């Protein structure tokens, strides 16, 4: 239970991987809108799953932040920088069709499916270990998951939030200057500055 | 004979003495309803024990430091001596502290023995007492919750909250702090009183 | 007297003295503090 | 400083307003006995005006091109004064009031004649009733989280 | 910068999406949309001529269904974007970090 002591929603038993009976706006009243946001927020999880790493490893190597990291593109001569190198097709209209229509057929491909359990848990070609045979561990797989996929979403919003707060920074540098003074450098100059 | 604040008057029928302190003072009619009334208790027994903490720690400090043992800083000043941290990052970690702890208490206002237990250890509950006076830990000497003794808590709560009252008015209108002013007038009584004041 | 009291309390009468009280509290007020355009204690 | 406006003890047209106004009362003061009544009178007048132009500039008010004091009501912490404590001393008493109003009109709900009680006071009942507006806000938030300040069944 | 190479290539990739990618949505949506209608019927069966589909130019010999309209679409889906991407890269345009 998200917070003991608090009865539970009743569409929100608990036997869905990561019910905690989160629910005080009464978003999933309807069971079929419910269907649509345990698949949405499997999609957005596994995102931030995947993003967060790629925010903080590049960082944590000798390259700039996130978003000095995508800033060459506001310039006109932009070119683009993998690992030290300038990739060849780095301009900016190269890269943004590029990237438009390989994730529009491959999220075209993806909706097109009405299982719909598959729909947030297609497996065979992308379950290569083949880590859903026992349907006990796949459950608790599953748990695991969207547990770590829920403290990723939360990471990465801080990230964003931490960069609004001091524009021009990384999360590292935030973690650095932290660490430079705990007792002195936190949330409270942000807050009562 | 439950007490009467007024001895001519008669007591609400909301009232019944059942709950410690009560002596039939409610002319407002602020509590006719049973579930404000049992909201209130709980608001009066909390807004009293941080009134009985504040001026305690308002005022003990006061006359030691003027009868030579410490050197504290005044209440109304005290905040803006520098400590080991910054003063909003002491905020913050108060208002998280204090959020969870307010939280948990809250939780048991509303659904009492709901939140008994440890959250972290599954052994180390609290034994099932009554709202507003949590027993177990928050009891290590384990006195005896007496009603008379219950009575005496709340009858104090409400005299440091009348002295807290006064703590502020007074430093606002004289100027220093609650030791200053007492010695001060009991020095001359007769020409220090609050119309001398204004 | 009884009725007295009660001719007293008829809703012209008991809205005149109402009004008369409240027009003498606020010309004092007035006459005290005069010229407000804030509130300039706290 | 804000909105262009400049503090009015540091204006130039706010100061000369002051004279100005000062300066046609005291030609009502002369041609007439120097200590006579009418003289004491517009004197008394003119210490008046001096002491509300001072209490303005004390005040810390913005004087615009015209040398009038100006009012912010955006929410500046500078000009709380201006509307927002004010704005809280109205609602609480008009909460007073219409809390009040409503009280009594519940209270005499219940009589067969109840429009004999609108149209002539119950005065006793009022003044037992008035002094409850004094903790209005507390009730009135306990009785909508009650639920019986709005009526359902409508 | 060549405009004919973007032009060409662009409604090509339009057309190769609209036939090989979202031509099952486009259809389904299509299906369950429906033919407008007044009062319940459709717009021919209240006595409108004029608004009869015209069937004859839009049934096709293509695999899948598509015809001249959904070509037509497409296509000028493509050029429309084709031109954009021309305008802008000579625009000479630029905002400041
Ligand atoms: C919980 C009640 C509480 C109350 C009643 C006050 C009251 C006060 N604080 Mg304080 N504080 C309180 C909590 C806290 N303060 C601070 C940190 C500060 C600072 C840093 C300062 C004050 C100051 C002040 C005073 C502002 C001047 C004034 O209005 O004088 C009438 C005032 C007497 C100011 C002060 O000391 O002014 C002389 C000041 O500089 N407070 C913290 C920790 C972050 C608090 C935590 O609860
Ligand atoms: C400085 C720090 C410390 C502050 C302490 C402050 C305490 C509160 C302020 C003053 C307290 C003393 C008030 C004067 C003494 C007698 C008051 C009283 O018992 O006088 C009697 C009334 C009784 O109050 C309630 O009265 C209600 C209604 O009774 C009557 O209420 C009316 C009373 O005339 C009518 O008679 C009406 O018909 C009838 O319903 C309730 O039902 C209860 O009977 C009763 O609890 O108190 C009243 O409010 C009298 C009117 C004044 C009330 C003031 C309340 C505080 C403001
Ligand atoms: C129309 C747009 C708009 C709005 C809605 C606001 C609103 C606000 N501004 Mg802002 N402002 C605006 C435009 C606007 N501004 C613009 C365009 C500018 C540029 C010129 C500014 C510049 C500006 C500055 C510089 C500041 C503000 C501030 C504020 C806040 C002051 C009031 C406050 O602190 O809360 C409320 C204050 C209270 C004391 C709360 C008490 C009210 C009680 C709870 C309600 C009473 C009800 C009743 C009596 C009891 C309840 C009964 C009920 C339970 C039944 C406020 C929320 C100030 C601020 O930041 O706030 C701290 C401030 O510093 N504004
Ligand atoms: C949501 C996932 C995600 C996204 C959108 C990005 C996006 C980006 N990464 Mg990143 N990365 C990620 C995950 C991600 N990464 C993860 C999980 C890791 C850990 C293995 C990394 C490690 C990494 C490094 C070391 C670097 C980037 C860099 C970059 C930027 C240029 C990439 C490029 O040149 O094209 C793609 C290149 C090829 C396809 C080859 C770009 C904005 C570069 C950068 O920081 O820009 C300055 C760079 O140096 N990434
Ligand atoms: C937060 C402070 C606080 C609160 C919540 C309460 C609450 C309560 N008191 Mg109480 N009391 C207090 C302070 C407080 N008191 C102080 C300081 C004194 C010393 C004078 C007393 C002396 C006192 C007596 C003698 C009695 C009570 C009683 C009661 C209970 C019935 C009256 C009632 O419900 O009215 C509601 C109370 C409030 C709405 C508090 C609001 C505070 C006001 C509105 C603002 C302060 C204005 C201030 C003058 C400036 C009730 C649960 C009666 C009882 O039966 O005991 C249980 C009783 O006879 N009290
Ligand atoms: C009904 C509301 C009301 C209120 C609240 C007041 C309040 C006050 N009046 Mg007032 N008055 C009122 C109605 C009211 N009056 C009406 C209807 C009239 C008839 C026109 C007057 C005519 C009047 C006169 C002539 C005087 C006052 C004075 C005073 C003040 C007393 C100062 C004093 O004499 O020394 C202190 C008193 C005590 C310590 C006791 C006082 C604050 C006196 C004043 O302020 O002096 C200039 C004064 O001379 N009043
Ligand atoms: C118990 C008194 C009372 C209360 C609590 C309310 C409350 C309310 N009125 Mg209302 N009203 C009242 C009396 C009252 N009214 C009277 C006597 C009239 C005849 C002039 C009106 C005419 C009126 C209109 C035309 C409208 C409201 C509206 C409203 C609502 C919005 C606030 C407002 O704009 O009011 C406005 C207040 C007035 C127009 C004048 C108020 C009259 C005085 C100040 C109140 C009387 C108090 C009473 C005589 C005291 C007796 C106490 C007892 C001890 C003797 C609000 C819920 C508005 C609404 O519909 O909201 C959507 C609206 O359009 N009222
Ligand atoms: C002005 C005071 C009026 C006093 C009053 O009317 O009550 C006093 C009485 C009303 O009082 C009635 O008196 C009757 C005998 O006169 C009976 O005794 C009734 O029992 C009594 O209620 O009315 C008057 O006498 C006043 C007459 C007019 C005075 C002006
Ligand atoms: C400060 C300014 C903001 C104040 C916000 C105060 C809380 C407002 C939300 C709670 C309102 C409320 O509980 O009553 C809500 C009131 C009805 O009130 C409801 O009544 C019910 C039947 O009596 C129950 O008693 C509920 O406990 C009670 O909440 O109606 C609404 O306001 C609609 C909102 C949803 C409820
Ligand atoms: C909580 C409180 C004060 C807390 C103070 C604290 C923590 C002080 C802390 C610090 O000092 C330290 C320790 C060290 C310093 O260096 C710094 C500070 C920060 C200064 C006061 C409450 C104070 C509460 C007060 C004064 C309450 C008054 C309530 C009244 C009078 C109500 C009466 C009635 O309600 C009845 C009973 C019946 C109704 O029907 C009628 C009416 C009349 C309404």
């Amino acid at each position: 239970d998200w917070m003991p002591g608090q009865p539970r929603p009743s569409y929100l038993d608990g036997s869905a991987p990561g019910d905690f009976g989160f629910d005080p706006l009464r978003l999933g009243e309807v069971p079929e809108n419910l269907e649509r946001f345990k698949e949405s927020e499997l999609i957005h999880c596994r995102w931030a799953m995947l993003a967060v790493p790629g925010i903080l490893v590049p960082e944590a190597l000798g390259l700039g932040n996130w978003v000095k990291a995508q800033e060459w593109a506001a310039l006109p001569g932009g070119q683009a920088t993998y690992l030290g190198n300038p990739v060849p097709w780095g301009t900016l209209p190269t890269i943004l069709v590029i990237e438009f229509l390989s994730i529009a057929f491959v999220e075209h491909q993806r909706s097109m499916e009405k299982d719909p359990e598959k729909k947030k848990y297609p497996g065979g070609a992308f379950d290569p270990l083949g880590y859903s045979k026992d349907p006990k561990k796949f459950h608790e797989y599953k748990i695991k998951e969207v547990k770590n996929g829920r403290l990723a979403l939360l990471a990465f919003v801080g990230i964003c939030v931490q960069q609004s707060a001091y524009p021009g920074t990384g999360p590292l540098e935030n973690l650095a200057t932290h660490l430079a003074d705990p007792w002195h450098n936190t949330i409270g100059n942000v807050l009562i500055p | 004979k439950k007490g009467e604040w007024l001895p001519g008057l008669a007591s609400p029928g909301y009232l019944t003495g059942s709950l410690p302190g009560d002596n039939g003072f409610d002319p407002l009619g602020l509590a006719e309803d049973p579930e404000n009334l049992k909201w209130f208790v709980q608001a009066e027994l909390v807004n009293g024990r941080w009134a009985m903490l504040g001026v305690a720690g308002m005022l003990l400090p006061e006359v030691f430091t003027s009868i030579g043992i410490i050197n504290v800083p005044k209440w109304y000043d005290a905040g803006k001596e520098e400590y080991f941290a910054s003063s909003s990052t002491l905020f913050v970690i108060e208002f998280i502290l204090f959020h969870y702890v307010e939280i948990r208490r809250w939780q048991d206002i509303k659904n009492p023995g709901s939140v008994n237990q440890d959250p972290i250890f599954k052994q180390y509950s609290l034994p099932a007492g009554e709202v507003g006076y949590p027993g177990g830990i928050f009891n290590p000497l384990n006195f005896a919750p007496t009603l008379e003794a219950k009575e005496k808590e709340i009858a104090n709560g409400r005299l440091a909250m009348l002295a807290f009252l006064g703590f502020i008015i007074q430093h606002n209108v004289t100027g220093k702090g609650p030791f200053d002013n007492l010695l001060q007038h009991i020095s001359d009584p007769w020409h220090n009183t609050i119309v001398q004041t204004l | 007297m009884r009725d007295l009291k009660t001719y007293l309390s008829v809703a012209p009468v008991a809205s005149t003295l109402w009004f008369a009280a409240l027009a003498g509290l606020l010309i004092e007020i007035n006459r005290f503090f005069p010229d407000a355009l804030t509130f300039p204690f706290f | 400083d804000i909105a262009g406006l400049t503090p009015c003890k540091d204006s130039k047209q706010f100061a000369k307003r002051e004279k100005q106004s000062i300066k046609k009362l005291e030609s009502s003061l002369k041609l007439y006995a120097p200590d006579s009544a009418p003289a004491l009178a517009i004197n008394a007048t003119i210490e008046k005006t001096k002491r509300r132009f001072d209490n303005y500039g004390k005040q810390g008010l913005l004087c615009g091109a015209d040398g009038l004091p100006h009012l912010i009501v955006s929410g500046d912490q500078r000009h709380w004064g201006e509307f927002i404590t004010p704005g809280i001393l109205f609602l609480y008493i008009a909460g007073w009031i219409g809390w009040v109003g409503r009280s009594y009109l519940i209270a005499i709900r219940d009589d067969k004649k109840p429009t004999q009680k609108e149209i002539i006071i119950d005065v006793p009942l009022a003044t037992g009733l008035v002094f409850r507006g004094f903790s209005w806000p507390i009730a009135a938030y306990r009785e909508l989280l009650n639920g019986e300040l709005v009526a359902k069944d409508v | 910068l060549n405009p004919s190479l973007v032009i060409s290539l662009s409604t090509g990739l339009s057309l190769f999406l609209g036939r090989f990618v979202f031509f099952n949505f486009q259809r389904e949506n299509v299906a369950k949309q429906g033919l407008p209608e007044q009062n319940g019927v459709t717009h021919f069966e209240a006595g409108d001529t004029r608004a009869k589909e015209y069937v004859s130019l839009l049934k096709s010999n293509d695999p899948v269904g598509f015809n001249i309209v959904d070509v037509l679409a497409w296509g000028s889906i493509g050029h429309i974007v084709a031109y954009y991407i021309l305008a802008t890269s000579s625009n000479g345009y630029d905002p400041k970090f």
